[PDB]
């Protein structure tokens, strides 16, 4: 009688980003400049 | 330019030396030596 382990992922950590902090961060130039691109954090955000 | 009295604990804008920035400042434990002013994290930016 013999007993084997087998072991398998299941899960995986859950990451949330911000967009100016990351580009921008302390500067509100860098956000009023920025604020004229486009819509990419909200593709970001929904993948997320 | 002028001078004006240090504030700690209360998110604050400052600019030492030239350098701009927008935080709350806290006393510090960190040891420098008589030819450093400021450090760096991973990142490249001023923490102390």
């Amino acid at each position: 009688i013999s007993v084997t382990t087998e072991i398998l992922p299941v899960s995986m950590t859950k990451t949330s980003v911000d967009c100016t902090m990351y580009i921008c961060g302390d500067s509100t130039e860098c956000s009023n400049l920025l604020l004229q691109y486009g819509s990419f954090c909200t593709q970001l955000k929904r993948a997320l | 330019k002028k001078s004006t009295n240090l504030v700690k604990n209360k998110c604050v804008n400052f600019n030492f030396n030239g350098l701009k920035g927008t935080g709350v400042l806290t006393e510090s434990n960190k040891k420098f030596l008589p030819f450093q002013q400021f450090g760096r994290d991973i990142a490249d930016t001023t923490d102390a």
